[PDB]
């Protein structure tokens, strides 16, 4: 039999209505692992180049991780894959919860959904039985609020709930698909599951899910439990709480936001407020985030609660983790209690609420300066706060001027002309970034903002630290037990690094160096989202229970294929060079990578061609980004780098 | 004098993440650990984050009859479920039976074991088990669980079937 | 193709504890009829701590001849509920829901013949009342064999097959 | 066999510890019906007057009413009885709640204690097992406190728990028996059961309870039960909330306490505030009763739920109901907040609400005018809040100064003397009235502060309206379904009474009327007392479920004696007459029969004369306050008169 996975997908042809379960290939499972490496298998082999985002032969693909629904705690994400409207580019969205277990115990690894519904449907999965469902009596309800209907209609209070709100049935491009307190938030998946009249995918399964090597794999994960209990009883020192310890950012914990408020800039990225974190601002900020905060919660199988049910007066209950918490606050110039207002109705709308705040905060600007006129707003309220709430609405009914903003800062700009590109300025590749403009070049995040396939740098740093400690005892300290590097070079490099002086960036860690960081940190993502295991417990915090030196185990025991340390990193180099291939086929190259022009105060153009440079040659792609015929070969991808040859992407020798 | 054990679950405490069905049906999967199940499990949490209900039941007696009258209950401004608090492997639910066959699930504190292993997952420590001595003498009929197993086939499909399907298959 | 489920929908937030239901539903019980009342021998029985502000009452359940191995005890929204709490069962470990004098077990019949339930009528305050709804009785002969062949796995062929023979 | 009335008794001698059970006479029932009327049988013959409150041949008698543990509703008094160490004279109390009720259960219509323990102990009931156990480990503990840690002791949860707090073991004048909501709360009841050494009755009843027709005694309930569905549609027009239904006074239901405010002297019973309730006040006592009432919580068999679970910050729960919520409040010129905070701590040390307060107030009082020293006051804190609950822990522990304050506020004058007695100036026999100073003299309440053998008015009054309605009409609409009167001249009297003018008091009513008015009210009080119906939905409201028309079918229906209209006013005539004759024994006089001097301002001595002279001529007693050897002989009180006789009480012919 097959272990882990349960070997077989479900093919959803919604314009003809065609359910069909098909087998997968376990040569899959050996090359590419699960979840977003089959994910981007698929989509290279059936999603060439000329499919548009909003056509019917754009794919919408939605994976467990191998290891979900297996003991191994916090393994329960979900990775939504489809070719974004935003970008143009792959996009995968990441989503926690207890769906992706629950599709698992159902019986299946991925829906693939091609085609388009002429009517609104919902597809219903309850283990074998599996069934399209009209969903016309649900237009525009949030996507909370759309779950709890359906659970009743059905009469299955055990069933999990993925779905879009008003706003990815009216394609807005940064429309997120939601589930209890987990989000695939980025790229604009939601919009593509609009697109495809796809209102929600509700599942219950109640079978059996084996792996390979039972007493060795319960072990395993007894290994982490305890790992989960020491690394709590020790938090990394002179860290902030909320990145101090394991989980997704602890900030439904933690009250002090004095990092955020005060390094991360207001608005549309444009503000610095050195001093903003008085003692009435943290007292008033605690008595919101007191009285609003019902409970902490966790994903399944997990002992963390990073989450949070929010409840504020007069409206319905919603969920939350991590930095939305601020970004509306913040793209506004208001306070915490106008953010949980706010990130309400943006949560049951299905906004991402990344880009969504500074959307917005970007039409301000526009507005303010002129280049939109006030005729463009009708009815525009006085009050600020009240405008951020108009502005929401116009934008999730692509009504007028929403109907521009509903693309995004890069289309909206192209689209407005007469200079609102200059306000778009903190897109990569059509993207937003964190509302973060610094001082000093940063080497090595000057790296994963150019590549990182994501394009979101939370969802690429974690395993090297984000600064050096001013002493060398506290290096000596954490360089002790720190047993997740994949080398002892690592240690060394740590140990040299200083705040300041010959040994400090951008100069230190060297190209070489930074590389390998890069590299490293960048490869437990991967592996992490084609496991399925929660970053929260792996690839996001300093020292994790999960590393690379027992994920092989776990992959042995669990799934039952042969796994070790060197070939589960050629595994990963393999598929996320297969993810770069993919976006290589669709026009990315060089000059797409490189950060926003005002990311840094001081610059420099010489090592930073260097960075690059070296970067690419470690990858073992082109000086154009490219991956080489060679590496392809080496990697068992020879078919992309013949495919690369007959497109003109390759010169053949 | 008696030992009687008590099951102490602080739902304050619950943050809802259902490790404890993983573990409980991972170890009584045959051979343990082969596989898990949440439907298996001898502990089952009522879940609803919007009613804010986190409630691990623990598998309770074997009833082979429904009561005339279920029960449903509001307390402190929370609507439970009906029979929300029962521990009963009672014919009117799916909880506490083998999701394929309905036989019933009872939970035994993981006897023969070390510890409980609910417990011992669940970290933010929601349960706990104590014990304490009686002088109440137990007056159980204690039937096995194969016995109870048995039985409840025979109930529900007859003697004669049962005994034959059983030749049948040994 | 469906059946009549009935519901005690019971408001322990509307309780006042007087236990009127207890003085009705024995009295109704007694031989003949309103003879004697005895709280102890009623199939509702209020579990009343005023110090802990519980007030909920319990409709007698189904009969079993044993105890659980382990007894649950919750918190709930801070309140320490007592151990076997909510449980309905007529059960050896406890008193309730057994007749005082013999211990023979007590089961609510929802007053079974009689225009409507004694305990919601003596209840002014309205705490309790009684509904219905029809639901989808089942469809299953695969469930014993699978159900068998899961005994035969947990104990092994021959103890399965010497005890089906008693 | 016997019907509703187990037909059994407990004797217990405290000295010997010897337990027995006796069967009673049935005869007894037929003439003194039960509960008050039977007790003071057992007194008048068991305890001469040469008795002492504190020698052990003084009793103290636990009664449950005659219709106790059957299914009518609200009848779960308790009636406990001895001779009072502060009036000495028959003390009768009166406790609701669950505990007579479980007494009939267990088998028992009274248990009986003689003798003193020397160690302090406690009864132990359980059906047919009875026994004394050791209560040394309880010393000091509160009325509740002890009764939580009897239950667990002897795991019998659903136990119900009789119990004394210190200020009972002290022997304070005023110390009461507390079980639960529930309260024996005057006439130093708590003092004699302390002085026997008995800290507290347990008991646990599961046997059945009989009646003797059991169809029409269910019948009568459940038009007890629909007439208090309508009642309660139907308050009494115009009324104050409070005294508008069903119930004792629903002070914990309702906010509004100006008439209690406005009208009842504060301090020392000594000071009128007119104007108290103002915005601010009324707002203020809303937020705090809002603050600390829990729920709303029934005695045994009752929807009224007259009663609250009270819980102030910082200190344990405990239950109230009806006046004590005000009198600590006015007695120490403070607020609500005040009054439910020392409520608590006097709750628990188990003291009569009633007299503790103007005992205290009386001390400053003293103090004021220097009569008593700073000096008796050892450490006496600044604060007025303070300096009461400093006085209660003096007087509870019988410490200096609070010795002989613990005696009530006329022994304590006596002993002081100075001029002590002039501040003492609210009292009648010896017993602290309630703090009411009005400016006309009331023929009414005249006669019931006189005569009253509770020597309580709200214990007398209830069933013919405190005050007359202006408008005939509204007099009209009252007696038109005035069905509980037994005589159509009472609609009369109300529907001639007016506010102002002929036919207003001191004048109108007549002495006649008055005496009948007093007569009627009173009657309907025994008739409670004997069966253990609450007064709250009889005696006490206007137009209650029980009156003098269906009373007799519960008694013939329940305990299977014969009964009418007629003998059950005589049954009422013949006990009430035996507990005068009793007082009459014990030294009682036309003297001692006189409200406080200064109890209204307007007073008429030949028109009170007159009211005494014809109510004592109704009565069928002496122009000395005796009753005749004629009225006794009609009565079946022969062997009072030949013992009055003998004893020089009466003179032979
Ligand atoms: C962000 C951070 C606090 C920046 O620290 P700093 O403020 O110190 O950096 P700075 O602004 O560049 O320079 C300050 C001053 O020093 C000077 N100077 C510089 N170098 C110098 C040298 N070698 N020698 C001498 N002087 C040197 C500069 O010129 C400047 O001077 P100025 O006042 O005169 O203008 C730090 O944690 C970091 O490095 N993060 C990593 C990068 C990153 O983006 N991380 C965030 C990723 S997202 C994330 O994590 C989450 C998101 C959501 C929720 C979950 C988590
Ligand atoms: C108490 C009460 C408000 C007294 O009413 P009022 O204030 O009206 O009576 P007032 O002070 O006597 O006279 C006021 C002014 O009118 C004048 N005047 C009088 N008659 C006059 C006439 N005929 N003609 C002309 N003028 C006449 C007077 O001279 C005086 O004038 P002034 O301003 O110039 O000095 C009313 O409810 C009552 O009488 N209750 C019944 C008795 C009682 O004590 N009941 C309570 C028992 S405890 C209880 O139940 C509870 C306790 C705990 C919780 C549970 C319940
Ligand atoms: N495998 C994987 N896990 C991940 C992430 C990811 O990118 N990949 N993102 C993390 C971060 S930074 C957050 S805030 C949460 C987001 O949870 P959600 O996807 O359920 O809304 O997941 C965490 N777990
Ligand atoms: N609607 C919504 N948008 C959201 C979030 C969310 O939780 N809900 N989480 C934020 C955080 S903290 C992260 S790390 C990213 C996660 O990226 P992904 O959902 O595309 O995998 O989304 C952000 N945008
Ligand atoms: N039979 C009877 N019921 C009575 C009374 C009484 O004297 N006799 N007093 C009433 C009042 S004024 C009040 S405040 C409550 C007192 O309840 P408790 O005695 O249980 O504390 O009882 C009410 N019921
Ligand atoms: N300790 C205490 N004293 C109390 C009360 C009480 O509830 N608790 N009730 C008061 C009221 S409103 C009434 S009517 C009388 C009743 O007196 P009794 O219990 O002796 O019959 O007690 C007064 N003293
Ligand atoms: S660590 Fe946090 S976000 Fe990750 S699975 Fe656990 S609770 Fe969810
Ligand atoms: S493991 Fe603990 S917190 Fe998690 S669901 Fe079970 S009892 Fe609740
Ligand atoms: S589940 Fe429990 S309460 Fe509900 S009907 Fe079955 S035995 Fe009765
Ligand atoms: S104690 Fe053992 S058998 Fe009982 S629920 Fe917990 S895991 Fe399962
Ligand atoms: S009669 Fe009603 S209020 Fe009274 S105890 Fe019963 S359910 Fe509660
Ligand atoms: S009372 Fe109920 S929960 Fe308790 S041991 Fe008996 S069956 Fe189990
Ligand atoms: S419905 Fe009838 S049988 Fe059931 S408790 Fe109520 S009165 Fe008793
Ligand atoms: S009327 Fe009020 S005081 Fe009297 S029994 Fe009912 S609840 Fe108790
Ligand atoms: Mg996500
Ligand atoms: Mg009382
Ligand atoms: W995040
Ligand atoms: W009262």
């Amino acid at each position: 039999m097959r272990y882990a996975e349960t070997g077989y997908v479900l093919e959803v042809d919604l314009t003809k209505g065609s359910i069909e379960r098909v087998a997968t290939d376990p040569r899959d499972t050996e090359l590419y692992l699960g979840g977003l490496g089959t994910n981007a298998k698929i989509l290279w082999d059936r999603v060439p180049p000329e499919v548009e985002p909003f056509s019917p032969e754009n794919l919408l693909i939605f994976a467990a991780g191998l290891l979900c629904g297996t003991p191994a705690t916090g393994c329960n994400r979900t990775i939504v894959s489809t070719v974004s409207p935003q970008t143009k580019l792959m996009a995968f969205s990441m989503m926690g919860g207890f769906w992706a277990p629950e599709l698992k115990y159902a019986g299946y690894d991925k829906i693939i959904f091609r085609g388009k519904s002429p009517e609104l449907v919902y597809l219903y999965i309850n283990n074998d039985k599996v069934e399209i469902r009209d969903a016309s009596h649900l237009k525009g309800k949030g996507a909370i609020e759309t779950a709890e209907i359906i659970k009743k209609e059905l009469n299955e209070p055990r069933a999990q709930v993925a779905a879009i709100g008003k706003a990815g049935e009216n394609r807005v491009f940064y429309a997120s698909i939601e589930q209890g307190r987990s989000s695939a938030s980025r790229g604009g998946i939601g919009a593509v599951m609009g697109d495809k009249g796809l209102k929600a995918v509700v599942v219950r399964g109640t079978k059996d899910l084996c792996v390979a090597k039972p007493e060795e794999y319960i072990g395993l994960c007894n290994e982490v439990l305890d790992y989960i209990k020491h690394r709590e009883e020790n938090p990394i020192p002179d860290v902030m709480p909320i990145l101090a310890g394991l989980g997704s950012p602890q900030e439904m914990k933690v009250h002090d936001e004095k990092w955020h408020t005060e390094n991360f800039n207001w608005g549309n990225a444009r503000t610095r407020r050195k001093d903003f974190w008085t003692d009435e601002v943290s007292h008033a900020w605690e008595k919101t985030m007191d009285k609003a905060r019902t409970r902490l919660i966790s994903c399944y199988n997990c002992p963390m609660k990073c989450g949070a049910t929010i409840s504020m007066e007069g409206l319905p209950t919603y969920m939350m983790k991590c930095f939305t918490k601020l970004t509306y606050t913040m793209a506004a110039y208001s306070d915490l209690d106008f953010g949980l207002r706010i990130a309400q109705k943006a949560t049951e709308y299905g906004l991402d609420g990344f880009s969504a705040p500074q959307v917005m905060a970007f039409a301000f600007e526009l507005l303010e300066k002129g280049i939109l006129k006030d005729s463009d707003f009708p009815g525009l309220p006085e009050g600020n706060e009240e405008r951020f709430f108009y502005l929401l609405d116009k934008i999730v009914n692509r009504d007028g001027i929403g109907d521009i903003l509903a693309n995004g800062t890069y289309w909206a700009a192209q689209e407005i002309g007469n200079g609102a590109e200059d306000y778009a300025h903190n897109n990569i590749k059509k993207h937003e970034q964190l509302p973060l403009k610094l001082s000093m070049l940063n080497p090595i995040y000057y790296l994963m903002y150019c590549t990182g396939e994501k394009i979101n740098i939370t969802q690429i740093e974690g395993q090297f630290p984000q600064a050096p400690y001013p002493k060398l005892e506290q290096r000596e300290a954490f360089v002790e037990d720190w047993i997740q590097v994949p080398d002892e070079k690592f240690k060394k490099i740590f140990l040299e690094w200083e705040p300041r002086g010959e040994k400090s960036m951008p100069n230190f860690p060297t190209v070489d160096m930074c590389c390998d960081i890069v590299d490293w940190q960048e490869m437990m993502h991967y592996i992490d989202d084609a496991l399925g295991q929660c970053a929260g417990l792996s690839s996001f915090p300093l020292k994790p229970p999960y590393h690379i030196h027992n994920y092989p185990k776990f992959i042995a025991a669990g799934a039952g294929i042969e796994m070790d340390t060197e070939k589960l990193k050629k595994a990963a180099k393999r598929y996320r060079t297969l993810v770069r291939a993919f976006n290589i086929r669709r026009g990315m190259r060089r000059v797409d990578e490189q950060p926003p022009a005002n990311h840094w105060k001081n610059r420099f153009p010489e090592l930073e061609k260097e960075l690059l440079d070296s970067y690419y040659k470690l990858k073992g792609w082109n000086d154009d980004g490219i991956p080489t015929k060679e590496t392809l070969d080496d990697l068992g991808l020879g078919y992309v780098g013949d495919e690369f040859i007959k497109r003109g992407i390759l010169s053949a020798g | 004098k008696r030992i009687v054990k008590t099951i102490n679950i602080d739902a304050d405490k619950c943050n809802g993440c259902r490790a404890c069905e993983v573990i409980c049906s991972a170890f009584h999967a045959m051979p343990p650990y082969s596989s898990n199940n949440p439907a298996r499990s001898r502990v089952r949490v009522v879940r609803d984050p919007l009613r804010d209900i986190y409630v691990p039941l623990y598998a309770g007696e074997y009833t082979e009859s429904e009561c005339i009258g279920r029960d449903k209950f509001i307390i402190d401004g929370k609507e439970y479920d009906e029979c929300g608090f029962c521990r009963a492997s009672c014919p009117s639910r799916d909880l506490f039976r083998e999701p394929d066959s309905g036989l019933p699930l009872k939970c035994d504190l993981c006897d023969g074991e070390p510890e409980p292993l609910c417990v011992k997952w669940c970290l933010v420590g929601a349960l706990s088990v104590t014990e304490r001595e009686v002088e109440e003498p137990d007056e159980s009929v204690k039937r096995t669980e194969m016995e109870i197993g048995l039985e409840s086939l025979i109930s529900r499909f007859g003697a004669d079937v049962v005994a034959d399907t059983v030749e049948q298959l040994t």
